[PDB]
DNA sequence: TAGTCGGTTATGTATCTAGC
DNA sequence: GCTAGATACATAACCGACTA
């Protein structure tokens, strides 16, 4: 029983199996629904197909509902449970395969996977698809050998191509397609089907209570002082996408450390803290939307201890806008006039005990559509979950007169067969397509938005377009006159303007030898494998014992981060790792590399890192080191480091182990017993010349007399510290 | 004890070698760190304006010590391209690469390049415990593919270290949890000599 | 008429995910009546509380539970005319459940109980 | 026995996808009317935000700002 | 709140014991 | 004489706990 499509998707679903290409939807309005029609097409053992960007729940959820479905061969997830020399049985099956990026990269670069019968890819999220990713070069080695299969790319989020760093061609090109296909909410076709299908939708405007107008008013008040002086110290942070109205969003915290980041080295020390004002304020904002007013007084309360405290907050609390916010605040819960309370509660409850109020007297007498219905209420945050149902169940003033005392100073089996009220903590970010899964695991007849985003609001449209009898009663709760209000209006507008430069861009688009590295297997979790590989140096992954990037015959470089390098100095790796190629290798190389989003600089007293990267290169002077601001920087000094010497090769770099044979000329002495010598108790770093020299093995060191070991060493703490650890017993 | 050549009057790190006693000195490398450590100077902005000048100082300074460091100084806002000519050339020339971005870390570079002639290489080694068992446990690890728990198996079926190295391979291989492979990387690592012949 | 119905189990509540196999091509599901679901669960009743038995002794012990019973191992079972075939997944979503009409709260399990059945000869 | 994937010839494959997505377009759905619900004593005692989020009204400039917000 | 240290996590690969 | 499963470890990137 394959999917019905609804009547809309007909047309996109024939446009994009016609030719390659890339989908853009509107918020919303059910990726998920393609890509799963995509996959219940391609689940055949004559055809493989992957998908690349994929959450845990959603592959499960898809395996999971073309089982119910009634399919045969079912898509399979490869990870680490399957190994590599169990993992090309599973490539040769066929079907869909959920595999991760490291795996797929491996596997592609060490040709452990039928590249040459692999029928197309499929891409989720194709918005992420930038170059410098995992899935941008699991897409190149794909294209480099295979050449005939398909790229089909999907994406919501018409939204992520609208700023000014991600761009519409260039991700076009990165995914091989060459074709943009748009299908925004406005289209005529998806419009034209959705307004027959219409949900029954009342939605409520709740007027706050005049101190919170007077908390907001006031927050609001400082928060653009702050953000007036944040701007007039730096005249470039000036382009609008910091205005007022942009910076009471929840993904304004990502768009500042955008513009700050890099210039964070040389910034002052007060722009360093209206920052963090800035991330108060807006925490303070959100708090007193969402809970209540003795959780708001508390946090208010430690804000101004730890200012008495460390004084963090000086640029604020102590104005008289911050004054009327604190005795507004004070009004909100206490009253002097030895203590009196009043503890107001915001209206949104008392909305919502009235709107269930209505639903319960429906469902009394609801026996027209069978029975009572179930109904969903989606809220925000776990927070508002449990604050909700702890009010729903012990009432108002109980629930805030025991918040108020704990924060501050005081049938076995059956059916239910009764209506239900489930409570669903929305998430917006982590998952948007959640509540569908919900709305089909309870099938509800009214939902209430207790906290509304426009995703939900198109995953409801979907959901009662696709049961065309059924129907439900949407309550939309909002607060009037308020930030949640222009948050929402703000998202739509910024949706409309995306996708009419999206469509013009288009319709503006119209009218237009052989060297190698080897590269060790725990290097893929990083940047520098692609950028070697995309210059036209192929690369051979294997599991190397000494070092990480094999240039040359006798070249092993490590690689080390600046943190890496500190901790590894401070540890005790390093010596190790540099003795070991010093040993095997003629001309090892160190180098250091650094983070382009962060100052190229690297920041007497052992504790020093110039005095430990001194004395190092002291004890190692053939040592060499390498300098590099960032791995684009670093590949190419790869390449112009191999310009006339021989490449290497992997079956003998893999053989460099222990077990190995040194250098010509590297030491006199079998590492073996050397290296053990060293570490048993009174040999130090002078001394062992003296007992190497004078004796043959391990063996005839055991059977020495204190007297000749006194003899030799010189010392006779060492010799008698030495006597006692060869000779002494466990069991003493 | 530092005889710096008289070439590089005019360098402002002069004058952020405290610590130190140095003296001026016709030497052939720029500054003499003692016996077998030399060090060359380079400020990037001065490379740039000249790129012969730091080729012919490292060809005719020859090869007489053993390191022979060439720390520079970054002030450009573009070292790129000056940063993978230069490592090259070292690479090609036999001599180390120190960066340090201010006046005050290549004094501080110097000054512990001399003070540190003859200092022991404690301060990198790892730390370790001076608990017996510990330090045993320790000390039997560091042969190949030898775990922590097979050492305890020996340490109570043995006891004593004498006997360990007086029992033989196959006594070795008998006891659980070491096979062939262990035996053999042991017994070698017991009875090689110390010297290479 | 066949919709998801829920269940309970001393202190939880269990939200069956119940689905309807069409007959032949023609589909229909009025058949599902009720007088047809209420005894199913008994028929899956002690499995069910055979579930909300070790979930108990695992969560005092303080560590995950594993399914045990899976789509890779589900369980046929007949019963009078149809078939019966049920998972137990992982949801991974925290609900939480207020009884209207007693206005008290219940406790869900926190995994999806979805079961299939079919007509039958 | 050799799997399937590389028995089985290309073109094969690509009659077989043809058949499961004329399958596919053919499944179409049946139509009732939908049962009418009763009316709601709030509404009766201008759901503009909604109907917006269909982003195909006029909705002029000022109508995307609240007035408190300024 | 931001720098720093330490634990956790995902993939691989020898190596031994038990069973063939 | 030949093969499957399980223990210990290696390693780099990432997240949380501390802490100033
Ligand atoms: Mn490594
Ligand atoms: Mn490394």
């Amino acid at each position: 029983a394959m999917a019905p499509l609804l009547e809309y998707e007909r047309q996109l679903v024939l446009e994009l199996l016609d030719t390659d290409g890339l989908v853009v939807c509107a918020r919303g309005l059910g990726a998920d629904r393609l890509l799963y029609h995509f996959l219940q097409l391609h689940c055949h053992p004559a055809c493989l197909v992957l998908v690349l960007n994929t959450q845990p729940a959603e592959e499960e959820y898809f395996i999971n509902q073309l089982k119910i479905e009634g399919v045969e061969h079912l898509p399979r997830r490869v990870t680490n449970e399957i190994t590599s020399n169990s993992r090309y049985e599973v490539y040769t099956q066929g079907g869909v395969i959920f595999a991760t990026s490291r795996i797929l990269v491996v596997d592609f670069l060490t040709d452990r996977i039928p590249s040459d019968l692999i029928t197309g890819i499929l891409v989720y999220r194709a918005h992420r698809i930038i170059e410098s990713c995992q899935e941008a070069f699991i897409l190149r080695l794909f294209r480099q050998k295979n050449k005939r299969g398909f790229i089909k790319a999907f994406t919501d989020n018409a939204v992520a191509f609208d700023t000014g760093f991600c761009h519409v061609e260039r991700v076009m090109r990165n995914l091989f397609v060459r074709k943009l296909y748009l299908w925004p909410r406005f289209h005529v076709a998806v419009n034209s089907f959705l307004e027959q299908h219409k949900p029954e939708v009342v939605e409520i405007h709740v007027s706050m209570t005049p101190t919170m107008l007077a908390i907001q008013t006031a927050i609001l008040d400082i928060l653009n002082a702050c953000l007036k002086e944040l701007k007039c110290h730096n005249p470039s942070l000036e382009v609008e996408d910091l205005s007022l109205e942009n910076a009471i969003g929840k993904p304004f915290d990502k768009t500042i450390r955008h513009y700050l980041d890099p210039l964070w080295h040389q910034l002052g020390a007060k722009t360093k803290s209206l920052v963090q004002d800035l991330k108060i304020l807006r925490t303070l904002l959100q708090y007193l939307s969402q809970y209540d007013c003795v959780t708001f007084l508390n946090l208010l309360e430690s804000l101004r201890a730890t200012e008495k405290a460390f004084g963090q907050n000086s640029g604020w609390l102590f104005l008289d806008s911050s004054t009327s916010m604190f005795i507004n605040a004070r009004a909100r819960v206490y009253h002097l006039p030895k203590k009196e309370l009043v503890l107001e509660s915001n209206p949104k409850w008392e909305a919502l005990t009235e709107v269930l109020k209505e639903i319960e007297a429906e469902n009394k007498e609801s026996e027209a559509l069978g029975g009572p219905g179930q109904v969903l209420i989606c809220a925000s945050d776990d927070r508002t979950c449990s604050q909700l149902r702890d009010y729903i169940t012990l009432g108002a003033e109980a629930f805030l007169l025991r918040l108020y005392r704990k924060t501050f100073e005081k049938a076995a089996f059956g059916i239910l067969k009764e209506p239900l009220t489930i409570i669903h903590p929305l998430l917006g970010c982590s998952d948007p397509y959640a509540l569908t899964r919900v709305l089909h695991e309870v099938e509800p007849r009214y939902v209430v938005l207790y906290d509304a985003e426009l995703t939900f609001v198109r995953q409801l449209e979907i959901y009662r377009a696709s049961r065309p009898g059924k129907p439900l009663r949407v309550y939309f709760l909002i607060y009037g006159g308020s930030t949640e209000e222009q948050r929402y209006l703000t998202a739509l507008r910024k949706e409309k303007e995306a996708f009419e430069k999206l469509i013009r861009e288009k319709a503006s688009m119209v009218v237009p030898t052989q060297q190698s590295i080897v590269v060790d297997m725990r290097e893929f979790r990083s940047e520098l494998p692609s950028l070697i590989h995309r210059r036209g140096i192929d690369i051979e992954p294997v599991t190397l014992e000494v070092g990480d990037y094999i240039l040359t015959p006798e070249m092993c470089v490590e690689r080390k981060s600046i943190s890496d390098l500190i901790g590894s100095l401070n540890n005790g790796r390093l010596y190790s790792q540099c003795i070991s190629m010093s040993r095997y290798y003629k001309r090892p190389v160190l180098l250091i590399e650094f983070d382009p989003s962060k100052p190229f600089s690297l920041t007497i007293s052992s504790n020093d890192i110039s005095s430990k990267l001194t004395l190092l290169t002291l004890h190692f002077p053939r040592l060499r080191i390498l300098w590099c601001p960032s791995p684009h920087a670093t590949a190419e000094l790869f390449e112009e480091l191999k310009q006339s010497k021989p490449q290497p090769d992997a079956a003998t770099a893999l053989a460099i182990t222990a077990d190995s044979e040194t250098l010509p000329e590297s030491e006199k002495y079998n590492p073996g017993p050397q290296d053990f010598l060293l570490k048993m108790p009174g040999v130090n770093a002078k001394n062992c010349r003296s007992l190497m020299h004078h004796v043959k093995n391990i063996a005839e060191l055991a059977a020495l007399s204190q007297d000749e070991l006194t003899s030799i060493l010189g010392n006779a703490a060492n010799a008698k510290q030495l006597y006692d650890f060869i000779h002494t017993s466990f069991a003493e | 004890s530092i005889i710096v050549s008289p070439r590089q009057r005019g360098n402002p790190v002069l004058k952020f070698v405290r610590n130190v006693p140095w003296e001026f000195g016709d030497v052939i490398p720029d500054y003499v760190l003692g016996q077998s450590t030399c060090a060359l100077f380079l400020s990037l902005r001065y490379h740039n304006l000249h790129p012969d000048y730091i080729h012919g100082r490292l060809q005719s300074l020859g090869k007489n010590f053993a390191l022979r460091v060439l720390l520079v100084q970054v002030d450009v806002k573009d070292p790129q391209q000056a940063l993978k000519e230069l490592a090259k050339m070292c690479i090609l020339a036999d001599c180390t690469l120190i960066l340090a971005w201010s006046p005050e870390e290549a004094g501080r570079y110097l000054e512990t390049y001399k003070a540190y002639e003859q200092k022991p290489a404690d301060l990198l080694m790892e730390k370790l415990e001076q608990d017996f068992v510990s330090r045993v446990t320790e000390c039997l690890t560091t042969v190949k593919s030898v775990n922590k728990t097979d050492s305890q198996t020996l340490l109570t079926t043995f006891g004593s270290l004498e006997q360990l190295i007086a029992a033989s391979r196959e006594d070795l291989a008998l006891c659980p949890g070491l096979g062939p492979q262990k035996a053999r990387r042991l017994f070698d690592v017991l009875h090689e000599p110390f010297l290479k012949v | 008429a066949s919709k998801k119905f829920a269940v309970k189990c001393g202190n939880f509540a269990v939200l069956v995910d119940l689905h309807i196999l069409p007959q032949g091509s023609n589909k229909d599901t009025s058949w599902f009546s009720e007088q047809k679901k209420e005894e199913v669960c008994l028929l899956l009743k002690e499995t069910i509380d055979s579930r909300v038995q070790e979930y108990l002794e695992v969560r005092k012990q303080h560590r995950p539970s594993n399914a045990e019973f899976t789509r890779s191992n589900p369980l046929s079972l007949k019963g009078y005319g149809f078939q019966i075939t049920a998972y137990f997944l992982k949801r991974g979503i925290r609900l939480r459940c207020i009884r209207s009409t007693q206005n008290a709260e219940l406790c869900v399990f926190p995994d999806r109980f979805v079961v299939c059945v079919s007509q039958l000869a | 026995s050799p799997p399937l994937l590389l028995v089985q010839d290309s073109e094969t494959t690509g009659r077989q996808i043809e058949d499961r997505v004329a399958l596919l377009l053919s499944e179409e759905v049946e139509l009732s009317s939908t049962p009418p619900l009763p009316a709601s004593r709030i509404l009766k005692e201008q759901s503009f935000l909604w109907e917006g989020s269909a982003l195909t009204g006029a909705w002029a400039m000022e109508d995307f700002y609240t007035a408190r917000l300024v």
